[PDB]
């Protein structure tokens, strides 16, 4: 736990991130506002057969 | 025994849950060489009576 008497350092570098790291450059579902029927219409028809294709397929 | 691109999704055991209820109380007449269906469970699977030991009409 982060407490106030804890010092934190800052000193380095701007480092690069490891390959396998994701980022803000892809959109998650959290900066989609306002239509959230449509948005869960969509994950009903589309998540289901991605998200399990060979559970799916049986 | 079962045929191949009709099971690549199922999985488990075949015998009581398709094959128990197929023979019972139906008295079905089999051949050796035939080859039947059975449906139920979201699937419709064939099995081909491949070796019986007695008379092939039975």
């Amino acid at each position: 736990i982060v407490a106030p008497d804890t010092v934190i350092h800052c000193e380095g570098e701007p480092i690069k991130r490891e390959d396998e790291e994701e980022s803000l450059n892809e959109v998650g579902y959290d900066d989609i506002g306002g239509c959230r029927k449509q948005l869960a219409q969509i994950k009903e028809m589309v998540e289901l057969p991605l998200r399990h294709p060979a559970l799916f397929k049986a | 025994l079962p045929i191949d691109d009709t099971v690549e999704g199922i999985t488990g055991n075949l015998f009581e849950v398709y094959l128990k209820p197929y023979f019972l109380e139906a008295y079905r007449p089999i051949r050796k060489g035939d080859i039947f269906l059975v449906r139920g469970g979201m699937r419709a699977v064939e099995f081909k009576v491949v070796e019986t030991d007695p008379s092939p009409y039975c």
